[PDB]
């Protein structure tokens, strides 16, 4: 009463490992009719001339025959085409490789809907390139609906997890000690091949724990009936087994944060309060979709490690970090691709924290003449006020050592608020940091107490660390005097 | 190829003989 | 029937200051297959099938590849110099990358899960295998070789004997879908020994 | 900035004798055969 | 961009070892200088105070030493505060 | 007794005009043995795909043959790998 057509085409494509294959293969299990065709790559092509499209015609041919004898109260059949990549290629610039393909795409092209309206067949496709498919036959009436794989989120990964324990569970192998929502938490940005491999990973050092060999290949067999997989098994496993195959948008954090934070007074608790302050503004409001923070202070005043600290307490989904350190050699253009990347892949999540470290080391300035690079600079200054997508909203905190020098080029209006990192001021303070710290004793507290009192002292932390780290290799009775000495001659500070 | 060409040469070379007989037995 | 030579000691195969590298490697790929078949049977686990080794210039990855076909108790196994499989005609590089796969699906089919073990070494895998989309000239047959390779090392059908191995010096270049879990896992980097290596390592060679 | 070399492309078999023709001959002679078989019943 | 690269092999490979010792000799010279001008490549000097304050990977040691005749020259650049 | 492997390798190098192919051409009539085979740069290239390593690979097919069926009593190959 419709008198409608039938759709008979569905393209399956997306990153490797997320299941692709287990949708064919279940899919073609799921509908009843003949046994299902399957193509396993190229394997039509032959070195005689003519027979590639014979093989397509001898795929088809049984459709076409049963679909006269039957007419319009025919069954339905299934052909799920592997890799089509491979012989589809991109003929479409005139010539090929081999002269036997154009013939075989155009073969197929035909075939499928030609003179002859065939409408009992269905055509299942998986590949990895959308490119490689062509546009032409990618039309209504062969294939009108396309789809797009991709990478489970924690919520469907229980599920995934919850699918492989499950045999285990029911075995009684799974030791009651293990908990499925705290390995999810962990396991983030994961793929589909990969958790199976979690699974495998784990349950494989519990395995290689009973048997014990290698000088003599025996099994004990006297432990092989007792055995549970293990909670440590997952940790140790993934620890130094598996590494997600898309890296990690949170880098390496200890490169950065080498020692944590010790709060040595208020003004560091005053900064961490205003970084909470800025990211909750910016987490509930619609009017400024964008807000920008400039942090400004000292030479070896631990600027970064705040950044970082601050931007690792929002919980946003997206965090990321450029550093001049990974674009050694660049050319003065390459700087610019990669800035252009990393704002563009911030623009896809609905929340985003982005941090820019030493800005005046990324622009190449130095005080002779002077000389920087004009072209990223500006490259930078268009990036802070282009406003993301629609109902979106992004955070930018930067980082610098050179209040001066960032008024001078006239930068410092595009930020919307400034922040001042303080130093080390009162000696009281330096003993609190000592007495933190715990690397000298009362009479050495002491000793120094009576000479940090008599004036005032100005150095940074990381400096002192330093300090601190070359007074401890003289000898034991001399170690203070060496760590006055060494302050009194760095301490020419106003 | 030749090679086949003269087999198929050869296994007609039988054929002649074959037809003579049956027409001297025809005869 | 037992997977591994009675007759084998690690003290004889003649490899020095790789210790941990090989336990690894053992735990890894073999430790599923030695033990009693039940235990595996209610564990429902499914092999691994794959092995890679790289590392600098003269450290021993071809001894270690050597000492590990040898050591299995099965058949001998196959070897594949370098890119000795490409040929002039369209259609027989395929044929030939299938034609090694042939014995073990045979023994699937026959005797089904109880089957030997057959091993395959891509010596210089890197030459025959590379990232789709770059060498574009006149490239008659590389695409496909490669797609072929993978479409046969795991597709809709399954083995259970097949072991694959190997060796490169370029471990950045390799197509990231031959880098799967369940086709490639084990990857180990053989580096220079430490002086404790250099003793083993002298000592072996002047027994 | 010369383009390079390519590899030729392959081989496309494809072979062609002397059938046609001879393998007509070959059947005129079945055929007579066949037409004296027929008339000696 | 030559001198670069050839600086950054060297500067990755000894990352690869547990504790090493780098010199760096002659770095007036590594980097042109000449009175006159001044004139001085400024790749060169950034890919040095860059590689100056990389800490190596987790777990592994180095020593960086450095010998130069002009010190003037170096400190008007700003260099000799990250020693 | 000694359990060690003959070398299987020689190199030379210079300037032009000292005498390497002579004595590369003396060596290999030093010894008593088949003819040495020869090639002579770039004659080992084809166009049709797969042929250049064809070539290659039967030029140690000899050798291979030789190892496999007389064992250690087998002959001694020579190869010029000239350019
Ligand atoms: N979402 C998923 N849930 C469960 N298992 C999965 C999932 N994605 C992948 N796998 C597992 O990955 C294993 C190997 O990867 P899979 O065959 O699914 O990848 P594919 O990209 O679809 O295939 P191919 O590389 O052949 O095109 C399969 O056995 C399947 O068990
Ligand atoms: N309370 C603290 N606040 C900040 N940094 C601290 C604190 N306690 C210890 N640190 C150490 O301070 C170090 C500062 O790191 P870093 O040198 O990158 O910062 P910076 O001084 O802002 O940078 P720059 O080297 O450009 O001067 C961190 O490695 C951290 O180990
Ligand atoms: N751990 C080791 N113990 C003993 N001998 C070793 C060891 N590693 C290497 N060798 C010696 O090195 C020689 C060459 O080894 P091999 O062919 O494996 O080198 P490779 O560097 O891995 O190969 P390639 O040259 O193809 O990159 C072997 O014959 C062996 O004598
Ligand atoms: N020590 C020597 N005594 C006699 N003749 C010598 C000596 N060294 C070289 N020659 C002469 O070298 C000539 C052959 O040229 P030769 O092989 O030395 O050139 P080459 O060094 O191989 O040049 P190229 O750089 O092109 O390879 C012969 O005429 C031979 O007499």
């Amino acid at each position: 009463q419709m008198g409608c057509k039938h759709v008979k085409g569905i393209l399956l494509y997306g990153p490797p490992g997320c299941g692709k294959t287990l949708l064919a293969r279940q899919i073609g299990k799921m509908l009843n009719a003949r046994e299902p065709k399957v193509v396993n790559g190229p394997e039509i092509l032959n070195k005689y001339v003519g027979e590639s499209e014979a093989n397509i015609r001898k795929l088809f041919a049984d459709a076409e025959e049963e679909q006269r004898r039957l007419g319009a109260n025919s069954g339905l059949h299934i052909i799920i085409f592997d890799e089509i990549d491979a012989i589809c290629k991109q003929r479409g610039s005139m010539a090929g490789s081999t002269g036997v393909h154009d013939t075989v795409v155009n073969q197929l092209l035909s075939k499928i809907d030609g003179v002859e309206q065939l409408n009992n067949i269905l055509v299942i496709g998986m590949t990895n390139r959308p490119d490689l498919i062509d546009e032409a036959l990618l039309r209504p009436g062969r294939l009108e609906v396309k789809m797009e794989i991709g990478l489970p989120d924690e919520k469907g990964r229980l599920q995934i997890l919850h699918i492989h324990t499950a045999r285990m569970r029911g075995h009684q192998l799974l030791s009651a000690d293990v908990d499925i929502k705290e390995l999810a938490v962990e396991t983030k940005n994961f793929s589909g091949a990969e958790l199976e491999g979690l699974v495998r990973a784990a349950q494989s050092t519990a395995m290689n724990r009973h048997i014990k060999a290698s000088t003599k290949v025996e099994v004990d067999m006297e432990k092989a009936e007792s055995l549970q997989v293990t909670r440590g098994d997952f940790l140790a496993s993934l620890e130094n087994d598996i590494k997600p195959a898309f890296g990690t948008n949170q880098e390496d954090y200890a490169s950065y944060i080498m020692n944590g934070i010790i709060k040595w007074g208020d003004p560091v608790t005053r900064v961490l309060d205003d970084g909470e302050l800025l990211v909750q503004q910016t987490k509930n409001s619609d009017r400024t979709p964008l807000v920008s923070v400039l942090l400004e202070g000292p030479p070896h005043s631990g600027k970064t490690a705040l950044a970082a600290k601050i931007a690792e307490e929002s919980n946003f989904p997206f965090i990321k970090i450029c550093s001049p350190d990974k674009m050694i050699g660049f050319s003065e253009t390459a700087k610019c691709q990669a800035m252009k990347k990393i704002f563009d892949d911030a623009y896809k999540s609905q929340l985003s924290c982005v941090v820019v470290d030493d800005i005046e080391r990324l622009l190449d300035y130095v005080p002779i003449g002077p000389r920087f690079s004009n072209l990223v600079l500006q490259a930078l200054l268009v990036l802070l006020k282009k406003a993301p997508p629609q109902g979106r909203k992004l955070l930018i905190i930067g980082t610098t050592s050179r209040k001066d020098v960032l008024q001078e080029m006239e930068m410092l209006n595009a930020f919307s608020t400034t922040i001042h990192v303080p130093n080390i001021a009162t000696g009281e303070q330096l003993l609190e940091a000592l007495e933190l710290l715990g690397n000298f004793k009362d009479k050495e507290r002491t000793t120094i107490a009576q000479q940090v009192k008599g004036k005032k002292v100005w150095i940074g932390i990381k400096k002192l660390l330093m300090l601190i780290e070359m007074s401890l290799q003289m000898d034991p009775e001399y170690r203070v005097r060496k760590f006055l000495a060494l302050l009194r001659e760095e301490g020419a500070s106003p | 190829s030749k090679q086949a060409l003269s087999e198929i040469e050869t296994r007609h070379s039988e054929i002649i003989k074959l037809e003579n007989s049956i027409r001297e037995l025809h005869d | 029937q037992s997977i591994i030579n009675p007759d084998w000691n690690f003290e004889k195969m003649g490899i020095g200051g790789l210790d941990k590298e090989f336990s690894d490697i053992f735990r890894r790929a073999f430790a599923s297959r030695v033990f009693p078949p039940e235990i595996v049977e209610q564990m429902g686990c499914k092999h691994v099938k794959g092995i890679l080794l790289y590392g600098p210039p003269g450290c021993g990855k071809t001894l270690l590849a050597r000492q590990i076909g040898k050591m299995l108790n099965a058949r001998e196994p196959k070897v594949v110099n370098g890119p000795e499989i490409l040929n002039k005609y369209v259609g027989e590089s395929e044929a030939n990358i299938r034609k090694l796969f042939a014995d073990a699906e045979e023994e699937q089919r026959r005797l089904g899960a109880n089957s030997g073990l057959h091993i395959i070494i891509f010596d210089e895998i890197d030459a025959i295998c590379k990232q789709r989309g770059s060498m574009a000239g006149s490239t008659g047959v590389h695409d496909t070789v490669v797609n072929q390779l993978l479409s046969k090392i795991d597709g809709v059908e399954q083995l259970n004997n097949i072991l694959v191995i190997g060796m490169t010096n370029r471990p950045d270049l390799i197509d990231e879908a031959l880098l799967r879990p369940g086709r490639l896992e084990v990857k180990m980097e053989i580096g220079l020994p430490d002086e404790k290596g250099r003793l083993q390592i002298l000592h072996i060679h002047t027994a | 900035s010369m383009a390079e070399d390519a590899d030729m492309r392959n081989e496309l078999e494809e072979m062609q004798r002397r059938a046609d023709q001879l393998a007509d001959e070959s059947l005129e002679s079945t055929r007579r055969m066949l037409q004296l078989v027929e008339e000696s019943k």
